[PDB]
């Protein structure tokens, strides 16, 4: 439900909120396949990776509603370097529009200083770099292993 | 008189990521700690003196 492809990043973590008619041993097997299923890759420093909750109650029905009746349901919530695609997109869009200072004056008439906008970009620049710092696998072979790129 | 306007300047400015600085705990390490003591010190050979 956010339109970045999750396969670009690796997962820092997943939470899965399961509902209604759920047997825990079916959650076990599933997450044991997913934790070895090779399309789902996790960061090198979260070998645990997961948080469940199992609720007895399913979702309910709605009059004139848009979603239908299920005996069981799942929300997932997930954090992954994949969302950096958006940081890169503000980094793109600001470097288009603010580079020519278009629409700045409406902000400046309304209690901003151009100095805060400048700061908030630099915090964003630091944040995509903070996102790029965490996703990478751990320092290994440095100084000791033969070269791989030629 | 010479008509056709004087001159007007564009609003355009260069861009940079300011060599920005943050915290990193992971960057402060490259090596793992050595292991604990795997060796017995209590054992005795039971010689009758």
């Amino acid at each position: 439900m956010v339109k970045c492809d999750p396969r670009h990043g690796k997962y820092m973590a997943c939470c899965l909120l399961y509902r209604g008619d759920v047997v825990p041993k079916d959650v076990n097997a599933a997450i044991a396949t997913i934790k070895t299923k090779r399309s789902i890759q996790f960061v090198d420093w979260c070998p645990t990776g997961f948080k469940v909750g199992i609720n007895y109650q399913p979702p309910t029905v709605v009059p004139g509603g848009d979603l239908a009746k299920v005996q069981r349901a799942v929300c997932m919530l997930s954090n992954t370097t994949a969302i950096a695609e958006a940081w890169a997109r503000l980094d793109h869009k600001f470097d288009l529009m603010y580079a020519k200072r278009a629409f700045v004056h409406w902000y400046v008439g309304e209690g901003m200083e151009e100095g805060e906008f400048s700061e908030a970009r630099e915090d964003m620049a630091a944040l995509e770099k903070d996102y790029e710092e965490v996703g990478v696998d751990s320092v290994e072979g440095e100084g000791e292993e033969e070269g791989e790129e030629y | 008189h010479v008509p056709g306007g004087g001159s007007v300047q564009i609003v355009y400015k260069p861009v940079d990521l300011s060599k920005v600085t943050s915290k990193c705990g992971s960057l402060g390490n490259i090596h793992h700690k050595p292991g604990g003591g795997q060796v017995e010190v209590k054992s005795e050979k039971l010689d009758f003196k």
